[PDB]
């Protein structure tokens, strides 16, 4: 009994340069190498990639964010490479102290460098968002990827920008460090009277859970009907096959209702986007509207 | 009633136990022997939770809580009122979950499809059995198990976590979280991609899988492909739950101190342990 | 207070989203029918959505769903009981009749096209220059059935050009005709291809394709249906 988790045989042909539509081919790179390792699990072809104005801006801006944090880590490590690797997880680029409020006047060593790194990150993510929209437009596809990415950006924006502004200081924002961003998360809950009493945190968990539930169900289902070409989802949408019928009936007979080949992808996009949508609201309301979720929960108001 | 295409699939056979005895449907629901076992275990479990509500003196669903035996009882049986009901409910829950999986196997056999779905569900059962059976037994008391109550089970999560300091520092917990976050990223992208191809700009033809591969190559220089993304989703979500089970089986057994202190293995490696500067010197 | 207004608003949104999602998932297979094919009295609480139209590429027309549903094929089954909810027994050979796990759907008798309007799936012999890049090359291997008898030998791989993957093995039988086997239902071993689904005597019955260098969506369903059906219907001839 073959399970179809790994391919038994790889076949290779000419590098695929992709569909043209309204894409400016001048901005496409050449193909990269074929990976036999990747080819056991999915596609072997690396590249081409598309890199126009927004791509270069996003990539340079992203590297400047990453390097800015790195330079601070080196400074904290006293330029010793042994201390750098020893204390990597413990280094932290902290935002400005509460004193400085929402001013850009803080010195480099006490939150100025946090603001510079944050500026670079802000540009990197937003230009990357523009790129997800425009790459879809060039191919005549719907903007589903750009709208789904906006749900992730919402929670990020709330954590680093919108909530700090509404609280009146950058000190409320997340520090750039491995262990420090974990300590911040733990602290945020203690200070707001335990996020388990935040009903939006409860919903966010339900969707995070539900995303693993749904991708386990959907992935297992498509592998179970791959013996009838089930993973060819677009043609199964245009012209329902026995794959789509058996997939539906498995679930109808198990739990009393079922999806369509198109409809399961609507369940999928919404289960995932509701994670960061509900999450962002839960965080936005914490400290701005609700000081203590235990206390709020005792009144339900 | 039947889906328009359903009748041709409703043939006899595929049962694991009892031949044609339970080989029927009730509305959309397939029964089989494990349909009967599921109903029996679920009905018995619900009655025992009701009987627990009586002894506790509340019918409010947000207050009902069935607690395991106190630590003093160890791995022994306990009186119904103080942990026995929890023990019997836990056997009923295990029976209902395993029966549900084996019913999925019978449905797989009748439809001539692979067994990936019940195999995937078995990982969720493992996680449940880690918390209520494997960890308690290795620690020597049922009382380390979680209570069956909407809010009291969250109280248990909070108390169990903070027993070891900030539970963020459990390294298996870090890996589990990474798989949960990555799974949600991948599910959003997969749903978005297929819908963006099936529902293009107004008035344009349906896009092809070639457009889907092209979109991702343009965006990130790599497309895993249509088979690949379903393999990936299955692996991310099962990996999340595997590492979840692992992060709890090692907690209170091989490691029972603060998780933050575990990371001193790295800091105290001889070659950089004593060098001045940084955070840890 | 604002948090209370937000959570209440969220639950109303969530109820509307579930309504929208459920009605979108009724675009195929509804309305519900009785066992005799007549519309069922109880259709449930959700109404059928307003139709949507897909414009298919390469001038293949449109699909409007929901729309008139029919099997567009004879179903060789009979009731085993005088009340609803029991199995329907095959009246002939369920492998040949295409019922139960051997079922196929009357898909279009056209091949799936790639984004350029070319046949998606071709024999590797007609696909320049596709080749086996990794793993055991199955071409030339004998093909064994679940009765552990040799049914034929592999003479080619049929490849998805755009997705660069093996989809079918082309097997030559004792009479020099060929059949397609789905790649997902064979085990490639060092010295043979093993097929658990079918005994050697059931290979001749695999539905044939009408053109030697292409396979239609209809043909793929008949082939894949027939092979999966062997898990149940070839079980008497399966050794261990
Ligand atoms: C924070 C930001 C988070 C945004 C998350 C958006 C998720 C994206 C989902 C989606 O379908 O995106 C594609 C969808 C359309 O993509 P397209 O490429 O323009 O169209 C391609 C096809 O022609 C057409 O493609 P299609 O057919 O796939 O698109 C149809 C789509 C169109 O979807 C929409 O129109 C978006 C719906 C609004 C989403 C905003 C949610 C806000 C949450 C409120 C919570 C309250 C808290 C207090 O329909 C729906 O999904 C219906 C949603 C049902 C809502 C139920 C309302 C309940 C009312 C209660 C009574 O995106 C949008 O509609 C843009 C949304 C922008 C919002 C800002
Ligand atoms: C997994 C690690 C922890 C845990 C930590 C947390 C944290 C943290 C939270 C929850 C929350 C929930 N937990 Mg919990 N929870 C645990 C184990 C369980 C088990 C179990 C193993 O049997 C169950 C049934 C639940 C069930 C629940 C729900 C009441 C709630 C939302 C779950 C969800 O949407 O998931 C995804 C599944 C779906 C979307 C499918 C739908 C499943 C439905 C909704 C489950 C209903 C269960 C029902 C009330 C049980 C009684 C029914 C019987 C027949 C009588 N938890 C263990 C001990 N749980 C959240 C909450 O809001 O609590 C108040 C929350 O914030
Ligand atoms: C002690 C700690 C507290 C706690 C404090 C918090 C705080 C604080 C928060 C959460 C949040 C969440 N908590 Mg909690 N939480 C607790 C206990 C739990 C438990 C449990 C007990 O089992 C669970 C399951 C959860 C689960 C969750 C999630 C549902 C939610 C995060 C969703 C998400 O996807 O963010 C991950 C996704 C993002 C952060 C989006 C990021 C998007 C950006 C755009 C990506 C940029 C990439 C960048 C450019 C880098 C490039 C990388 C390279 C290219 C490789 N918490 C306890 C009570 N929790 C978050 C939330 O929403 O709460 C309402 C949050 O802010
Ligand atoms: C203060 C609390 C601590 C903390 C303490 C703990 C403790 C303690 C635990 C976790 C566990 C987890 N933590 Mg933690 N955790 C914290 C902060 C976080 C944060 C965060 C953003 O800060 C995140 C994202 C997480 C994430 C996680 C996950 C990796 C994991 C829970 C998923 C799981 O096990 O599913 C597994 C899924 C199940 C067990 C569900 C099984 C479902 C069964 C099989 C079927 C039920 C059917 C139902 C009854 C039927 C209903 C009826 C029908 C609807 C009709 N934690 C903080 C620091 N965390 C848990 C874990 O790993 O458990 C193994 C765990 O015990
Ligand atoms: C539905 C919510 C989930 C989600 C969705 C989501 N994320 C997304 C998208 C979507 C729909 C994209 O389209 C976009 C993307 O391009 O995906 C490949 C992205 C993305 N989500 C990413 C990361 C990410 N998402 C996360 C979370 C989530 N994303 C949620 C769980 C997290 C977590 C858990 O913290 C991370 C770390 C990136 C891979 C990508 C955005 C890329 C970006 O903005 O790049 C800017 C920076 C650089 C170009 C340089 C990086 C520096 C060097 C290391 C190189
Ligand atoms: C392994 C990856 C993820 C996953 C996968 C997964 N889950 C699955 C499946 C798969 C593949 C199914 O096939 C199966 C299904 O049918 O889904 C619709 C299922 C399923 N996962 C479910 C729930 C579920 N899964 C969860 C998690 C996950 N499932 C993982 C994240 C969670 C979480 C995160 O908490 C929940 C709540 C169900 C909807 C369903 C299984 C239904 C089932 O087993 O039915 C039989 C049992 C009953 C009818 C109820 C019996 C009642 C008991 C006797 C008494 C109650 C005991 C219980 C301990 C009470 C505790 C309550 C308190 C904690 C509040
Ligand atoms: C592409 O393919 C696919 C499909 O279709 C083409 C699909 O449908 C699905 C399935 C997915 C969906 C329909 C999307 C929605 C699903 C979820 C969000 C997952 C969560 C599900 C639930 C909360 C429902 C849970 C309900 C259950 C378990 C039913 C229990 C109720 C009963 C009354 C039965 C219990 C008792 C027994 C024993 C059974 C009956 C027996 C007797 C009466 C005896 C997937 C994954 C898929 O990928
Ligand atoms: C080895 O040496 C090299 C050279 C390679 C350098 C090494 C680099 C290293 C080791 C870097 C490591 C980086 C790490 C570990 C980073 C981790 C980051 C984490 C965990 C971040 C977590 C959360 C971040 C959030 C929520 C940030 C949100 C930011 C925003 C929303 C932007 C807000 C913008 C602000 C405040 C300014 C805007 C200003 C104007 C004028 C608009
Ligand atoms: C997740 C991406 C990387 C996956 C790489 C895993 C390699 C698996 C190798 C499989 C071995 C080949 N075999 C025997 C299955 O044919
Ligand atoms: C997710 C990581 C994958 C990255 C793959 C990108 C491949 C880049 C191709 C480089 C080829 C450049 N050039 C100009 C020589 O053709
Ligand atoms: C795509 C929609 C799926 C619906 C799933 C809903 C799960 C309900 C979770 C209940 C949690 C409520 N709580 C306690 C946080 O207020
Ligand atoms: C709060 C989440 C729990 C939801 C449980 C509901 C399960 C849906 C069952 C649908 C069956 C309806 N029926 C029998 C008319 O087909
Ligand atoms: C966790 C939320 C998911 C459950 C949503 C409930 C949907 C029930 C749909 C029942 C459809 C039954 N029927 C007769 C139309 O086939
Ligand atoms: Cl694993
Ligand atoms: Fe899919």
């Amino acid at each position: 009994e073959y399970q179809n988790i790994f391919s038994q045989v790889q076949v290779r042909g000419p590098a695929d340069l992709g569909m043209t539509e309204d894409v400016n081919l001048a901005n496409r790179s050449g193909v990269g190498p074929f990976s036999t390792l990747l080819g056991w699990f999915g596609n072997a072809q690396l590249g081409p990639i598309y890199l126009g104005s927004l791509g270069v801006l996003s990539l340079f801006s992203g590297l400047m964010w990453f390097f800015t944090i790195g330079i601070w880590f080196w400074y904290q490590a006293g330029w010793n490479p042994a201390v750098f690797l020893r204390d990597l997880f413990f280094f932290s680029l902290e935002p400005p102290a509460p004193e400085y409020g929402l001013s850009f006047a803080a010195p480099l060593k006490e939150g100025g460098l946090w603001l510079i790194a944050s500026f670079f990150m802000f540009v990197a993510v937003w230009s990357w968002w523009g790129r997800t929209y425009l790459r879809a437009q060039a191919l005549g596809m719907g903007k589903h990827t750009a709208w789904a990415f906006l749900s992730a950006i919402w929670l990020w924006m709330v954590l680093g920008f919108i909530r700090p502004i509404l609280m009146g200081s950058w000190s409320e924002a997340v520090p750039y460090g491995i262990f420090s961003h974990l300590d911040w998360t733990n602290n945020f809950s203690l200070v707001h009277g335990n996020l388990f009493y935040n009903p939006f945190h409860g919903l966010s968990i339900a969707f995070l859970y539900g995303s693993a539930l749904l991708f386990a169900m959907h992935g297992a289902t498509i592998l179970a009907v791959s013996r009838f070409g089930g993973e060819r989802e677009l043609e199964q949408i245009a012209d329902r096959g026995t794959a789509a019928e058996r997939a539906a009936l498995f679930w109808r007979w198990t739990m009393g209702f079922n999806a369509t080949m198109e409809g399961i992808h609507r369940w999928a996009i919404w289960m995932a986007v509701l994670v960061t949508l509900t999450g962002g609201i839960g965080i936005l309301l914490s400290g701005t509207v609700v000081d203590n979720w235990y206390v709020w929960g005792q009144n339900h108001g | 009633a039947l889906l328009s295409f359903e009748r041709k699939y409703r043939v006899p056979g595929g049962t694991l136990v009892g031949g044609n005895l339970f080989d029927f449907w009730v509305g959309p629901f397939y029964v089989g022997f494990f349909g009967v076992a599921t109903f029996f275990f679920a009905a018995l479990g619900i009655i025992l939770i009701a009987w627990s509500a009586v002894l506790q003196g509340t019918w409010n669903p947000q207050l009902i809580s069935v607690y395991p035996p106190a630590l003093e009882y160890g791995l022994g049986g306990a009186p119904l009122a103080k942990g026995g009901l929890w023990q019997i409910i836990t056997i009923c829950a295990t029976g209902a979950f395993v029966s549900w999986a084996l019913r999925e196997v019978e449905i797989c056999r009748k439809l001539g499809i692979g067994y990936h779905i019940p195999f995937a569900f078995a990982f969720a059962i493992l996680a449940y059995l880690t918390l209520v059976l494997f960890r308690p037994v290795m620690m020597g008391a049922w009382g380390y198990a979680f209570p069956y109550g909407i809010w009291t089970h969250l109280d248990w999560v909070s108390n169990t976590g903070y027993t070891y300091g900030n539970f963020h520092y459990n390294p298996a917990h870090m890996i589990a979280i990474s798989f949960f976050f990555t799974n949600a990223l991948a599910l959003a992208l997969h749903g978005a991609l297929v819908l963006s191809a099936a529902n293009p700009e107004k008035g344009k033809e349906m896009r092809t899988p070639d457009h889907e591969d092209t979109f991702f190559r343009d965006l990130v220089g790599y497309s895993i492909g249509t088979l690949g993304i379903h393999r990936l989703g299955l692996l991310l979500s099962l990996s999340a739950v595997f590492f979840s089970a692992l992060c709890m089986i090692i907690t209170g057994t091989i490691w029972f101190d603060q998780w933050v202190d575990w990371w001193q293995w790295w800091v105290k490696l001889p070659w950089w342990a004593n060098i001045p500067g940084g955070i840890n010197g | 207070d604002l948090a209370s207004l937000a959570i209440y608003s969220f639950w109303i949104f969530l109820a509307g989203l579930i309504y929208y999602l459920q009605t979108e998932n009724m675009r195929e297979g509804y309305p519900l029918e009785n066992e005799d094919g007549t519309p069922a009295a109880n259709q449930g609480p959700f109404p059928l959505p307003k139709p949507k139209t897909f414009i298919l590429p390469h001038g293949r027309g449109t699909l409007t769903v929901p729309g008139p549903e029919s099997e567009d094929r004879p179903i060789a089954l009979a009731r085993t009981a005088v009340s609803e909810g029991f199995p329907h027994a095959p009246t002939g050979d369920p492998m040949k009749d295409g019922v139960g796990p051997a079922s196929w759907v009357a898909r279009r008798d056209l091949p799936e096209l790639d984004g350029h309007g070319h046949n998606k799936i071709k024999p590797m012999k007609a696909a320049a220059g596709f080749h086996v890049s990794a793993g055991k090359n199955p071409i030339g291997l004998p093909v064994r059935g679940c009765d552990l008898e040799i049914a034929g030998k592999v003479v080619d791989i049929w490849v998805d050009i755009p997705e660069q993957m093996a989809r079918f093995l082309e097997v030559e039988l004792k009479d020099g005709s060929t059949r397609l086997l789905p790649m997902q239902m064979v085990k490639v071993q060092s010295n043979r291809v093993h097929v658990n689904a079918l005994s050697s005597d059931l290979f001749a019955g695999i539905p044939t394709i009408k053109s030697p260098t292409e396979v239609t969506l209809l043909e793929e369903d008949k082939i894949c249906g027939y092979v999966a059906g062997g898990l149940m219907y070839a079980a008497p001839k399966r050794k261990s």
